């Protein structure tokens, strides 16, 4: 007999998470697997391994149907024919190669049927080594992270995240010039995704949350405690710590039946003499936050902060990339010296801080875009 | 026993019983109850046979299309599982649908015994359109197990790729007898003939494809601006691409926010012209079944805008509804709601509830929504009605709160912010489409605001290039483009509701009324309504305004005010069928208005002077004054009306005609 | 470094009414034929098979009459279409005979299965060699005569084994029939088949040349084939006119059945 | 058995479907033109129910009872 | 044996019934003439290729019932008609036979004319009329009409090959002497060709729906249609809706129709030693005119013999009594414009600005430019742009533009790129499409200065120059510009010079040959006037206007006079 095989049965996704450092430290197993890397760390010695990369992500890709094992219907013999994929193209099939088909004279014709083929979620993400672990002098560099199957939708631009994953090659991508002997690219199947900040949509009252919590109410004076414990090391500045917590937290966000909104946001400016370290403040809080963007005034242009209308290759589509008050959404954006500004990004954070969208309506796109900020 | 097609759990004899027992038996009634709605239900609309009326005025009307509405299905007991079936399996249940609509068709003029002749019936092809199949979940969280599934998407169309001949019946003729088969498609593929039918010539390789013999059909890619209910963090708005089909080709018009119903489907595509190699990634879009083009949140299309496109869908039998039915008994009540006599204050109070005072903002907010009487000369002139509105004033006086209403209550308006918009993106553009790889027309903000109202919110940080493409919009209400692939003329149709502060934040009595405002008399004059709307302090207004903002936060979901829906029917009708015009005691009312203003501007710039413009702002105001009352002539009352509002608007009875500042504690009143 | 992507098929749908002619159905109604067939009150064909088997035959020996008897349709396909018909019918014997054999082996305490042969007997009438006309090309003809000469065993290829010569492509050859003369029927690739195939996602202009097989012969497989010499019987030959004769084939289980000189 | 009446033509797509199709007291009443499982269940249904309490459709019935009431 | 179609045979019996037996009474006597007999004789002795069929001529025969043929199925039908044409002028004027001549049914007065966007694929292979802007026009290149090919190893020469569209070669090869039918040899010289022509056209202006860009399409007219229509006029196409391949389509979505090879009835073995051919049906609709007639740009030669002979008897008296009037010109000028009230001195200039002078060319080379170029400057509100209205709305060859809607490219011309390929075209820009008219542009000052530029040039030289890409060319803009500009500061300054007022350069100024400064003064008497005036224009609608003269008799004095050369 012919049946259908085991891979069109599963209806889950196996994945491996690493094992932790401290189980390792308790039976005194050392492995490659726990400890993060960096993408200058990961070399061809690692390819096939179950390896962990430290670093912020930098693009996220849409999620796209991507075909594992195409299904073609035959009316003429009534098989279901499959055949796998596992490159980025294939060939479709024409005539029929089932066993009936295969040993008569008259060939059945093949079509598609996307109902009983299998597809994965699939999205790129690129990786990036944090600052501190980029040498001496040296320019930070990338990592292609494969996404598939449940996992989707766990990575974001602008996260600190231990993704570990199998390590492997794939075809080579480039010049055919420029090539000597089997040159591969490499990429990252994700296994296992860790925050380093937990997000506050993502907050679940677990069991083990609630002691924690408990034991910080029961400590009493949690509003004095944490508003000093903000910045430890900067002395002084007990409100303006008080106002940067408020900030943190915000209010309650508005909705009425006819329409209109008000933001529950908070805005703080910190303006004041030189050396009253306010930017280790804004470093502070935008650390301490999950999704906090620093943002210095010249650093930033026009187009740094609000939009830009640009190409993604691997769904091959012209999409809207954000600024830093897109990467800030639902988090807050850090404005060093904010008096040294130009009137665009004055007119963008002017706009922002009350109707929390940016318009744009130029030669490429006219659209709003939704940014929550809260503004330091 | 039962027989269930391979890959769903769908019967077509099940199906078929449960869904004709559905349309024999179904009552609004049960829509009712299924919605928690007990004390709505009446007797003479609810326990009526809702889709028997509504074949039955099928077969009256030609028409060969059921609305049918998924929640309904829901509100049903048996029909709770079909309902599932619908959203799971469209495919092959909407072909069931159709079929026992069909069966229906046929059953209502044999058991009652019509006179209507059943080839006709059995001729036609009646479809289904199902709509409202679920909430509104965003195209980039589905995932590829949603493929095939019906789903519901919100959505500002961006532009349209012209009519696309998709071919569906093959037409081959021999090259030495003239012999011609016809081949359906079969799932998208056509089979060519290897040899030639015929007993007498069989020759191989003499079938030649006739492409203008063989029978197309409609095909047209629309790409939608998606505005999804829940946006998450950091999502960056996207582009669809939705396919529609036959008649529901040229429905949608660039600029409009309607709702698509429609078919999640995914293609491979080839990623070389010469080679059949696909791709493993898929190309995602939607198969579009129905389009809502009507909100009950908001104001109906204008009706002459879109007459030949009325009369285009009357040729093509699209019937895709532009604006609501209006039944007798809203009708009766619009009438006795037009009847009140504090009906001007009851409508400009129910604008904006969570708005307080700013009576007279919201009467001329009132006003831009009815807008004046469109008159088209016999030899080729047109005027239209559209009315302007600046709202120049202290920062946090719910300006921009008035913008962020009128956006949601216009039916095809487009927000903007100063400077954050440019004269390229405002006209017109050239951009790359994705798909073809072409140069491709996009409209910009203000022709996708035909129709409808653009809001420019912060108008001063405006740039004055920008600023310069708005003096033709205010005045002719065209866009005359003539560059490298455009020469032409666009209507833009838009009424300009735009924001500003003074120079220096906030308005000074010190400097007159003209610096404070900072726009050139060119530009200025264009504003049929130029708001001072400054923040005094007082007690009694500050005590009430904080009581007013505060009440706001007493629970979670927050006189007497009319419904949003029967304030946008209202108006809808206004603007539909009530045309005032101008009668002799309108016009000396007018006339001497307009010399009086014209003598008090000439005292010793400082002052806004008098302007023609003004004159057609006064007739423009008018007419909307007229049209609100349901009037189809324009009275003195309604130039008095109109002549108080422009006074009240820019403040003239606290202003000084001779140094032309405004004094605070003395003439105004908060 | 990805694998070669895989096909199979598995059966949903009854698909399009089967048809008499196709293969499939010849090779059902064959397969019917040996299981099915009764000539008094035992099949005979079935039993044959069996015992056949245990005796490490891998041939049938069918009686042409028997398929006039269970189905005259298959018997003129067999009889116009010989070299059509004999692959199906040999098809049916192997198919029938790996059911035997595994359910054999696994009940009466790796194993490779060759395609079965078909030798076919008939009592039908035996037209003389001399009424061998152009109507009896491509036909099944009974035919008598007496045996001159046997030829040595050649030894024809069945399955065998070829690789690349710097390519290093490996592929198999399966030949199931060898009782064509003069010409290669089946021969080797005239190029490599690794660029076709596209087998591997790197794809490592590299051109392997013409005919750049190899066969491997330490893992080919190899049967017997003879020449025979049939003359027609000199008893009844003109008396000016030299006698006429014919060349055979004859392939595994039929070579080394007859010397020289038998009727 | 009275059964529903059905259109006479039925569809390409209709007839596509046939082929796709594999395996996993009641009646039709014609007051409300529609299948049921059981006779007592469509008893107990609102649009049963509606057309009893009516006796605007047994007028004639009414006639024809009040003239073989005094014949 | 060809098979013959019994439906065509008898279309063509009905129209060679219909070229000679259809007549019309006669106006002037009452007489009974055939007019297509008549037409065949016109024909005679000129030697013509083109007749003209009226379509409601054709609708009077039988119920209708051949009419609908035509219009539906013309594709189809279309060479049976050409037969029967040819039938008919056989038994006629056979001297047309001999030069074989090709011929062209062109049909005209088709009940409805369509728009551009009501274009749908039901109608693909019909007879249609629509009607669009034309944009731009190709150079005339001949098509492949009657292909002549020799075979490649026969080598004998065959004629008279049917071509439809794409190119085909013949598989019969009627010598016996070969056996292959695939290779062929074409040549160019001895095969016929016709006059093909691709002119685009665009949605006209007031057929765009409310927010959606006009969409183009690409009409083909060959043989006597081609050079029919120029570049920026409205012109009503009579022809049959085609379909063109079209290869942008693969990365559409939806599912693209394909051909595969279809195997069944064809013996295969496993001999062995799998390829067929697979190809795309993707498509856009295309247009194939017969008939091309120019209809006004306006809302409602240079030689005077040739108008007077256009003009009839009651026209060319009304010419004659309005040129007999001794009060004429006042009426010439309270007839400009009136929907504006006053500014006598702007509507002089307007008109004699549409008048114009005359060219003059010295014996050193210089050309002297007879076009008066007039400036509007003035006060916001003071009716400046109901005058460009009006010019645009009223005078032949007129274009509207917008100060900063405005380009260099779009004003005077643009050398494009179509499917991102090798060749490049021109655009005529808006300065060419009011050649010989006159170019109205509001907001002069808000232009930029790189489009002052590249139009003051053209100003100068009074043609346009293009070196871009691999296009050089010489361009003819010979037009008169009326601009409309606002004065610096808004508001115009008494105490300041014309030149302090305006940012336009003074390359710009010195070619404008009037300045019209038009001012609001605050008087009761006018303002009330100049009130009562609007307020009867919104009331009234055409029913306040009462020029003098209209539009049309307007139009065609204006035309008679510029044929004088004073
Ligand atoms: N209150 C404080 N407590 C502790 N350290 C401080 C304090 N004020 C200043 N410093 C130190 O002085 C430096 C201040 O650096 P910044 O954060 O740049 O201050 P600043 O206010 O941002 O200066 P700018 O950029 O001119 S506004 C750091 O090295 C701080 O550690
Ligand atoms: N009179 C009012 N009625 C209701 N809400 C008000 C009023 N005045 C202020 N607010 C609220 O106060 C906030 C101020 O924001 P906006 O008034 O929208 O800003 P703005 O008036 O446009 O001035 P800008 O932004 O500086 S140009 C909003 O949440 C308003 O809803
Ligand atoms: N003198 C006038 N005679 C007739 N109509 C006038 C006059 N002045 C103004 N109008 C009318 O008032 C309106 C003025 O519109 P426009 O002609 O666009 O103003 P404008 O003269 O172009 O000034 P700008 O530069 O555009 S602000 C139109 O409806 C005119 O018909
Ligand atoms: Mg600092
Ligand atoms: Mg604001
Ligand atoms: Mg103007
Ligand atoms: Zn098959
Ligand atoms: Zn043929
Ligand atoms: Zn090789
Ligand atoms: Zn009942
Ligand atoms: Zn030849």
């Amino acid at each position: 007999t012919e049946l259908f095989p085991p891979n069109l049965t599963r209806r889950y996704f196996l994945y491996f998470k690493p094992l932790s450092q401290n189980c390792a430290r308790r039976y005194r197993k050392k492995a490659i697997s726990s400890k993060p890397l960096s993408v200058r760390q990961i070399k061809g010695d690692f390819l096939g391994q179950l390896i962990t990369v430290r670093g912020i992500i930098t693009r996220v890709s849409d999620v796209k149907p991507a075909v594992e094992v195409i299904a073609y219907t035959c009316d003429q013999c009534g098989y279901e024919v499959f055949q796998e994929v596992n490159s980025r193209t294939f060939t479709p099939l024409s005539e029929c190669t089932s066993e009936e088909c295969s040993q008569n004279q008259t060939k059945g014709q093949l079509f598609m049927s996307t109902r009983a083929s299998k597809f994965s979620a699939f999205q790129e993400c690129k990786i990036q080594e944090l600052s501190q672990q980029v040498p001496v002098g040296h320019i930070p560099r990338s990592l292609n992270i494969h996404v598939n199957g449940t996992l989707v939708r766990s990575l974001s631009p602008g996260d600190i995240v231990d993704v570990t994953g199998i390590f492997l090659p794939a075809p080579y991508t480039g010049f055919k010039a420029l090539k000597a002997g089997l040159l591969t690219e490499t990429y990252l199947e994700a296994q296992f995704v860790r925050q380093h900040k937990k997000k506050f949509a993502s907050f679940s009252l677990t069991s083990d949350v609630e002691e924690r919590v408990m034991e910080l109410i029961t400590s009493g004076d949690v509003y004095n405690r944490l508003a000093k414990s903000i910045a430890p090391e900067i002395y002084g500045n007990l409100d303006v710590k008080k106002a940067l917590l408020l900030l943190l937290v915000g209010g309650v966000d508005k909705r009425v039946g006819d329409g209109m909104k008000i933001r529950g946001d908070i805005n703080v400016c910190l303006m004041g003499d030189p050396g009253v370290a306010k930017s280790q403040l804004l470093k502070a809080i935008c650390k301490i936050s999950p999704r906090g963007v620093y943002t210095t005034g010249k650093g930033s242009s026009g187009v740094g902060l609000t939009a830009a209308v640009m190409k993604d290759p691997v769904t091959d589509e012209m999409i809207l990339e954000g600024g830093a008050l897109v990467l800030a959404d639902n988090g807050i954006c850090c404005i060093d010296e904010f008096d040294k500004m130009d009137e665009s990004d004055r007119t963008a954070i002017h706009e922002v801080m009350e109707q929390q969208t940016i318009s744009i309506s130029k030669a490429g796109i006219n659209t709003t875009l939704n940014a929550r900020t809260s503004i330091l | 026993p039962l027989r269930i097609i391979w890959g769903t759990n769908v019967s077509i004899q099940e199906c078929t019983t449960n869904f004709r027992n559905f349309l024999m038996s179904f009552k609004y009634k049960f829509r009712k109850i299924l919605d928690e709605r007990e004390e709505f239900i009446n007797n003479t609309t609810d326990e009526e046979l809702y889709y028997i009326k509504q074949l039955n005025e099928m077969r009256e009307l030609g028409t060969s299309n059921l609305n049918l509405d998924a929640r309904n299905l829901l509100a049903y007991k048996q029909t709770e599982d079909l309902y599932h079936q619908l959203l799971n399996y469209p495919q092959e249940v909407i072909s069931i649908m159709d079929q026992t609509i069909k069966d229906c068709m046929v059953s209502l003029i044999v058991d009652n015994n019509l006179d209507y002749d059943l080839d006709e019936i059995e001729t036609k092809f009646y479809k289904v359109r199902p709509y409202n199949v679920g909430s509104c979940k965003g195209m980039r969280e589905l995932n590829p197990n949603d493929i095939d599934k019906l789903i519901n998407l919100k959505g500002l169309v961006l532009r349209s790729t012209p009519v696309i001949p998709d071919m569906k019946v093959a037409f081959f003729k021999c090259n030495v007898c003239d012999h011609t088969m016809a081949v359906e498609i079969d799932r998208g593929v056509i089979q060519e003939p290897a040899r030639c039918e015929r007993i007498d010539c069989n020759e191989p390789n003499s079938m030649s494809l006739i492409h203008n013999r063989c029978s197309f059909a409609d095909k047209q890619v629309i790409k939608l601006q998606e505005t999804p209910d829940f946006v998450p963090d950091g999502q960056t708005p996207h582009s669809i691409s939705l396919c529609v089909y036959d008649e529901l080709v040229d429905s949608c018009r660039a600029g409009d926010r309607i709702e698509v119903t429609g078919t999640f489907r995914s293609i491979p595509i080839r990623a070389n012209s010469r080679q059949r190699v696909l791709k493993s990634l898929y190309k995602t879009y939607v198969d579009v079944v129905h389009v809502k083009k009507v909100s009950d949140k908001r104001l109906d299309v204008d009706t002459s805008t879109i007459e030949q496109e009325l009369m285009q869908n009357k040729v093509d039998h699209n019937e895709v509804e532009e604006v609501r039915q209006i039944t007798d008994q809203d009708l009766a009540k619009i009438r006795e709601v037009a009847a009140r006599e504090d009906l001007y204050s009851l409508l400009a109070r129910s604008i904006a509830p969570s708005i307080y005072e700013l009576e007279d903002v919201k009467k001329g907010i009132l006003l831009q929504l009815f807008g004046g009487t469109n008159k088209t000369f016999t030899k080729g002139g047109r005027y239209r009605g559209d009315i302007n509105i600046l709202l120049c004033g202290d920062p946090s006086t719910s300006k921009s709160q008035i913008l962020q209403y009128v956006h949601k209550i216009t039916p095809r308006g487009v927000y903007t912010s100063g400077k954050g918009s440019s004269a390229v993106g405002l006209t017109a553009y050239i951009t790359r489409d994705v798909d073809t790889k072409q140069l491709v027309l996009e409209s910009g903000a203000l022709v996708l605001s035909d129709g409808g109202v653009c809001c420019i919110d912060e108008f001063d940080k405006m740039s004055d290039s920008t600023r310069s493409v708005l003096h033709e919009v205010m005045e002719q209400q065209t866009i005359s483009i003539a560059k490298a692939g455009i020469i032409t003329t666009l209507n833009a149709r838009s009424s300009i509701l735009a924001s500003a502060n003074p120079i220096g934040s906030r308005y000074n009595p010190n400097l007159p009324v003209t610096e404070n405002i900072d726009l050139p008399p060119p530009l200025l004059s264009r504003f049929d309504l130029v708001y001072l709307v400054l923040d005094k302090v007082d007690e009694k207004n500050d005590r009430e305004l904080a009581k007013h903002l505060t009440n706001l936060y007493l629970e979670d979901k927050p006189d007497d005010v009319l419904p949003v829906e029967f304030l946008t029917m209202y108006i809808s009708y206004a603007k539909e069928h009530i045309h005032p015009i101008i009668t002799e005691a309108a016009k000396t009312e007018l006339v001497r208005a307009y010399v009086g203003m014209r003598k008090m501007g000439d005292d010793s710039e400082k002052r806004i002077t008098a302007t023609t413009r003004q004159l057609e702002s006064m007739i423009r105001l008018a007419e909307a004054h007229a049209k609100m009352k349901l009037k189809n002539v324009v009275e003195l009352e309604d130039v008095q009306e109109a002549v108080r509002l422009i006074r009240s608007a820019i403040k003239d009875y606290a202003t000084d005609p001779k140094t032309g500042k405004i004094d605070m504690n003395l003439v105004q009143t908060g | 470094s990805f694998d070669r992507p895989e096909i199979y098929s598995a059966p949903v749908l009854q698909g399009e009414s089967p048809n008499d002619d196709d293969n499939t159905e010849i090779i059902k109604s064959f397969k019917n034929f040996i299981l099915e067939f009764r000539l008094d009150s035992q099949f005979i064909y079935r039993d044959q098979l069996r015992n056949n088997i245990l005796v490490k035959n891998y041939s049938l020996t069918v009686n042409m009459e028997h398929l006039i008897g269970y189905n005259e349709d298959i018997y003129k396909k067999l009889s116009d279409e010989p070299s059509d018909i004999i692959p199906l019918f040999e098809t049916a014997i192997t198919q029938v005979a790996k059911r035997i054999s595994i359910l054999s082996r696994a009940q009466s305490a790796l194993n490779s299965l060759p395609t079965f042969q078909l030798i076919l007997n008939s009592n039908a009438n035996q037209i003389p060699l001399r009424d061998l006309d152009s109507e009896h090309v491509s036909k099944i003809v009974r035919l008598s005569g007496i045996i001159i000469s046997t030829s040595v065993l050649s030894s024809r290829a069945t399955y065998l084994s070829i690789m690349c010569r710097n390519c290093r492509h490996t592929t198999s050859i399966t030949i199931n029939n060898f009782n064509s003369i003069t010409g290669n029927t089946v021969s080797l690739p005239r190029s490599c088949l690794s660029t076709i195939e596209s087998e591997s996602s790197m794809a490592n202009k590299k051109n392997c040349g013409p005919d750049p097989y190899i066969i491997i012969h330490e893992s080919s497989k190899f049967i017997d084939q003879q020449f025979l010499k049939l003359q027609e019987i000199p008893e009844l030959v003109p008396v000016g006119e030299m006698p006429r004769n014919l060349t055979m084939t004859c392939d595994r289980y039929l070579t080394n059945k007859v010397i020289p000189g038998t009727r | 058995g009275l059964g529903p009446t059905r259109a006479s033509v039925m569809s390409k797509n209709m007839k596509s479907l046939s082929r796709l199709m594999v395996d996993r007291n009641s009646g039709y009443c014609e007051n409300c033109r529609v299948k049921y499982e059981s006779l007592e269940q469509h008893i107990v249904s609102e649009k049963h129910l509606s057309f009893a309490e009516n006796d605007l459709n047994f007028e004639a019935i009414d006639s024809l009872i009040e003239n073989l009431r005094f014949q | 044996k060809k098979v013959d179609d019994v439906t065509g045979e008898k279309v063509r019996e009905a129209f060679e019934q219909f070229l000679e037996d259809f007549s019309v009474q006669s106006t002037d006597t009452g007489e009974v003439e055939k007019v297509y007999r008549a037409q065949i004789e016109f024909m005679k002795i000129y030697d013509l290729n083109t007749i003209y069929i009226d379509y409601q001529h054709l609708s009077m025969r039988e119920n209708g019932a051949l009419a609908m043929a035509i219009s539906e199925q013309y594709y189809r039908f279309l060479p049976f008609l050409q037969k029967g044409l040819r039938r008919v002028v056989r038994k006629y004027a056979p001297e047309l036979l001999n030069t074989e001549r090709v011929f062209q049914i062109s049909f005209f007065n088709l009940p409805t004319v369509h728009r551009i966007r009501d274009i749908r694929s039901e109608k693909i292979g019909s007879l249609l009329s629509i009607s669009g802007t034309v944009t731009r026009t190709s150079e005339v290149r001949p098509e492949l009409y009657k292909a002549s090919f020799t075979c490649d190893m026969c080598r004998a020469i065959v004629d008279n090959v049917e071509q439809s569209f794409k190119y085909t070669e013949p598989t019969f090869c009627p010598n016996p002497s070969c056996e292959n039918r695939a290779f062929w040899t074409l040549n160019v010289t001895r095969s016929r060709f016709l006059d093909w022509q691709k002119v685009r056209i665009q949605e006209n202006a007031n057929e765009i729906p409310t927010g959606s860009m006009p969409r183009t399409l690409d009409v083909i007219l060959r043989g006597d249609s081609v050079e029919r229509a120029k570049p920026g006029d409205r012109c009503k196409f009579t022809g049959v809706e085609i379909v063109v391949p079209d290869v942008t389509q693969l990365g559409l979505p939806g599912v693209k129709p394909s051909s595969t090879l279809d195997t069944r009835g064809i013996s295969k073995t496993t001999e062995g030693l799998r390829s067929l051919g697979v190809r795309d049906l993707t498509y856009k609709i295309s247009f194939l005119a017969c008939h091309v007639i120019s209809i006004g740009s306006n809302i409602g030669e240079r030689d005077q013999e040739v108008f007077l002979n256009s003009l009839s008897s009651d026209e060319i008296n009304e010419l004659k009594e309005m040129v007999k009037d001794e009060h004429i010109y006042d009426k010439l000028v309270r007839s400009i414009a009136p929907a504006v009230f006053g500014h006598e001195a702007v509507k002089k200039g307007i008109l004699l600005q549409m008048l114009g002078g005359v060219h003059k060319s010295t014996v050193e080379g210089i050309k002297l430019r007879g076009d008066i170029n007039i400036c509007v400057v003035g006060d916001p509100s003071t009716s400046k742009s109901q005058f460009l209205k009006y010019v645009v709305g009223f005078a032949p060859r007129s274009v509207y533009t917008s100060g900063k809607a405005s380009s260099a490219a779009g004003l005077t011309a643009a050398v494009v790129r179509d499917e991102e390929g090798g060749d490049y075209t021109i655009e005529a820009g808006a300065l060419m499409l009011a050649d010989n008219g006159i170019c109205c542009i509001d907001e002069f000052d808000k232009m930029d200065i790189s489009d002052q530029v590249a139009i003051h040039e053209a100003m100068e030289q009074q043609t346009i120059s293009i070196a871009k890409a691999g296009i050089h060319a010489t361009l003819n803009a010979r037009t008169s510009i009326l601009a409309a500009a606002n004065p610096v500061g808004g508001r115009y300054n008494r105490k300041l010079s014309l030149r302090g007022n305006l940012n336009m350069t003074a390359p710009i100024m010195s070619r404008f040959d009037l300045f019209f400064v038009i001012l609001d003064d605050c008087n009761e008497k006018i303002d009330t006037e100049l009130a009562s005036h609007i307020v009867d224009l919104h009331m009234k609608r055409d029913e306040a206007i009462e020029p003098p003269f209209s539009a049309e008799q307007l139009r065609r004095y204006i035309k008679y006079a510029r044929t004088f050369k004073p």
